[PDB]
């Protein structure tokens, strides 16, 4: 029902750097929805479903994404992992109760159910993995893609009745999952790497051929977007599951133009967190425009995304920090490109 | 006989002749009389160096009488070709040619040994036939003795007319002669 | 009141000597700690984030004793785990949510104050994987324990008994945010030096124009340790989301001869201090010369087991007194020459 | 030809040229006349070894009747620019190149046997042609001559005027005497 403007517009608010993916996304959503309104196909051919695949970088907003579209939409959305999820019929976890949440937050209503969302974090994680001695049996892996792509073909999902009693009473609320939008997120680190092999010319050594620099080697932006089936499956993804998620959002690593408004734009910022730190011990820090440069910079050296954001923060201000209780009569503290470098001591007003 | 030793990788052990082990390295080895045949070698692994490592420099041990000058050119125009920067170290001694393609390093990273023996002339070529044959050959040869004398003016920073006035005749230069000269930067005497 | 930063180094520096910066980062996150435990987050619409601290260091540098000097002075409950004995869900090993379970307990069944709470993991490196490739075979104790870490050190409710997990229909398991339970990861990185070194290090190669230090020049572990950035734990095996989550790094030096010396004597907890109460008890009293403390440090610093190499030192100098000063009779002083030490004279006795 | 000899090892048993083998102890041989393709070789042997180790010694064993000059340096250099203690073996003979290289090796670990026979003299060289180009090479003899006498009196440790003087004619020394003499410091008559 809302239109994709008004999700991409909402997203934008809260993520930043990610214009092509959001894009997909609210085409994506806004299609799914939008085919669950209408009945019988309207025709014989059959209209595909939709599913997404968040692979991204670390640091990227894939979490973000998820849990600030489910602000937006009425509809209930759940949150999973993967790495808890296990084989059924053992100690870590079952497939089976990830509906059993959805219905907690939609007070167990199959109508409004059916029109939930889902999004498996970190499934990249279960990828399948070869047979090892010393352990009893590979409960994550195969098993667990197995039972999450069984309830995308479609499955009436039984579920006990808000804890019965111990006698089970046979209630077994049934709900659809093939209406559920299935969204599932992960970070395959090492897949650049098989990518990279399948896509790579080479350097020639003669005179008139292309030599090929480290600096301009290959990035993680450009590389997974020519993702395909085939080397998923050697990340050890099974093919059906694959087929299953034709819709694919790929994002890239975040820029520096794009850090920099990470660090004011939004209102919990890094930036603004610490601001509001000094002001409990009753000084007040600004930061320079020039100092998020340098801050950017050094953080897209870290390759950890946002979260390196905080380690330059951390140990600018970690001398700092450390005296500035003990100080007196100090009332403002303000930090420049010099400070960032590290020649420089953080600046102090008395 | 060529000495062979063994070099351990994480793959395995792997057999290498003393100079292919070196030529891992990025170093190439130019001994002996410059000719048509050596030329190409060493044309070959100027290049297979760049395709691995293209940011890398190369090293190039010169310890030769010189040679054609024909042959030599192919590595001139090699070394300035290729992006990376080619280090070249006098060993023993750098004759015509030799100084010639030790002068063309890599500014800054030209070096010398202590004890070793430069010496720059002129080209040296004879033609037997007709006049008329005689004066295109004398004309050719004049015309590389020029182009020659302007690549080491460039490369030392001596005037062409400096460079002209010396080599019109046999002039020995030792290490420390030579770093004045502008043919090499600094004299590698002992490991720091 | 709130405890500045400096006061909490000094305790610190009573047990810890050398270690400066480990102290620095040690005392501000708990002075910002405490600080977003003093006003929550609910007071304004800014949502303070807290910052996990990764504590590299050789052995016998005094990572697990800053710990455990640490929660002397803790207001806070703090509680210390092991990563080896953690396991990935569904394996008999052990379950992540066990550590919260283990601060569950001496908050006294207190959720409010177990969530504002700190936890210290110990031997954090033995769970890193052996190449930056993720895995050939599943890994029960290694980058799967990463994995579920993840959400907790970022945050995520975790499931715990109430009070002995039985009678309860479900077990009633409590659900405590870990949002803000800070997270320390103090780990003894062996063999991160040399990958440190690749990059750092180059044109180690044969001719003229390479590097060559003869093994006497080359930097020590703790100023390579000291250049670390997060590529270089991927090829020691820590999974990158897991690097992210820690995004302070302490990188702790090796304990040089001056500081060994003063560890001999200066801390509240020395290891002359050990023996001398033991020949206190015994009607003895021992003395160490300051020629002797030094040629214990050099003799130590060769063992490579850092402070742990001080007491090998001393048990082989006095075994042989130990071992006949009860049948001797009328001891009441003993002296440790520097000539005890290297073991060419016997040391002096008091009758 | 070279025999070939198994070398066990953890991995397994490998097979080695008896040259090979040795070289892999740190052991170089230097064997016939001086020149300047054999010398490369040796010079890509010593800086192999040093990459492996540059603490542990090297040993160069000397039996050779001489050669040209400029292949010698190019030795020298090499053994006094890198780290590793050169220890020089004289076998058979020493003639003026190698002995020139066998006093060359590092203090207290220059060697010769009992029955071997030294020999040091001045250099030898010719040229044809005009007068003027006869008196450029002909200064260039004398500097070498000049330059290699002193470096003979700063390993041997005999004065300037001494080493001309005994220099100018051939002068053959036996192992004893070239221990009075300073080209060597021990022999070695039987394994202790
Ligand atoms: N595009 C973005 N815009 C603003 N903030 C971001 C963005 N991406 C990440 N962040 C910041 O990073 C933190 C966590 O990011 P998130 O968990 O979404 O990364 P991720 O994609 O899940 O990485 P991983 O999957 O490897 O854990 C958030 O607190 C958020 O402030
Ligand atoms: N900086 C220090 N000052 C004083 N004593 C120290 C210091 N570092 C280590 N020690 C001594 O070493 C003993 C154990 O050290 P600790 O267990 O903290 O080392 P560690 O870093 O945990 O080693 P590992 O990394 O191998 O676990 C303590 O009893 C303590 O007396
Ligand atoms: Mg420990």
């Amino acid at each position: 029902l809302p239109t994709p403007h008004e999700i991409r517009n909402h997203l934008d608010d809260y993520v930043i750097g990610q214009e092509q993916a959001k894009k997909v996304l609210a085409v994506a959503v806004y299609n799914h929805y939008k085919r669950l309104r209408n009945g019988d196909t309207s025709n014989g051919v059959e209209l595909g479903k939709s599913n997404i695949l968040l692979i991204g970088p670390t640091g990227s907003g894939k979490t973000l994404l998820a849990e600030t579209l489910a602000r937006l939409l009425d509809v209930p959305f759940t949150m999973a992992d993967a790495t808890t999820l296990t084989e059924a019929g053992y100690v870590g976890e079952d497939v089976e109760n990830i509906i059993q949440k959805l219905l907690q937050k939609s007070d167990y209503d199959v109508q409004k159910a059916q029109r939930g969302i889902v999004y498996i974090d970190e499934i990249d994680k279960i990828s399948r993995k070869s047979d090892n001695p010393s352990i009893t049996r590979d409960v994550s892996g195969e098993g667990v893609q197995q039972a999450l792509l069984k309830l995308i073909e479609g499955t009436v999902a039984a579920v006990p009745p808000q804890g019965g009693r111990k006698h089970p009473q046979q209630e077994f609320l049934q709900v659809d999952t093939s209406k559920i939008l299935f969204i599932c997120g992960g970070a395959f680190a090492g897949l650049d790497k098989v990518i990279s092999h399948r896509v790579e010319t080479g350097s020639g050594i003669g005179f008139g051929a292309t030599v090929k620099a480290k600096s301009d080697k290959a990035s993680e932006g450009e590389l997974l977007a020519q993702v395909e089936p085939e080397d998923l499956i050697k990340f050890g993804l099974i093919p059906e599951f694959i087929g299953r998620l034709p819709v694919v959002a790929t994002l890239n690593e975040l820029s520096e133009e794009a850090l920099i408004q990470i660090l004011k734009e939004p209102k919990n910022a890094l930036t603004k967190q610490y601001q509001a730190l000094f002001n409990l011990e009753g000084v007040d820090l600004e930061f320079r425009d020039e100092a998020l440069d340098a801050i950017a910079k050094k953080a897209m050296a870290r390759k950890t995304g946002a979260r390196g954001l905080r380690s330059i923060v951390e140990a600018a201000l970690l001398d700092t920090m450390y005296d500035l209780p003990s100080m007196e009569d100090v009332e403002k503290v303000v930090i420049d490109e010099s400070v960032i470098d590290g020649q420089s001591e953080p600046l102090l007003i008395y | 006989l060529v000495p062979m030793v063994i070099e351990q990788t994480s793959r395995g052990e792997r057999s290498f002749d003393i100079y292919s082990r070196l030529l891992k390295e990025r170093v190439i080895f130019l001994t002996g009389q410059v000719e048509d045949h050596m030329a190409n070698l060493i044309v070959a692994q100027m290049l297979f160096l760049e395709a691995e490592n293209p940011e890398k420099d190369i090293y190039l041990y010169i310890n030769s009488p010189g040679g054609v000058i024909t042959a030599g050119m192919s590595i001139y125009d090699t070394m300035q070709f290729i992006k990376p920067d080619v280090s070249t170290i006098c060993m023993g001694q750098a004759a015509s040619m030799g100084a010639f393609l030790l002068t063309a390093g890599a500014k800054g990273k030209r070096f010398c040994l202590p004890n070793s023996r430069v010496m720059i002339h002129q080209p040296l070529g004879g033609y037997q036939g007709q006049a008329t044959d005689i004066e295109i050959h004398a004309r050719e040869i004049l015309k590389v003795k020029g182009r020659m004398n302007e690549l080491m003016a460039l490369h030392t920073g001596q005037s062409l007319e400096q460079i002209e006035r010396d080599t019109e005749r046999d002039r020995f230069l030792s290490a420390p002669e030579a770093v004045e000269y502008g043919l090499v930067d600094s004299i590698l005497t002992h490991r720091n």
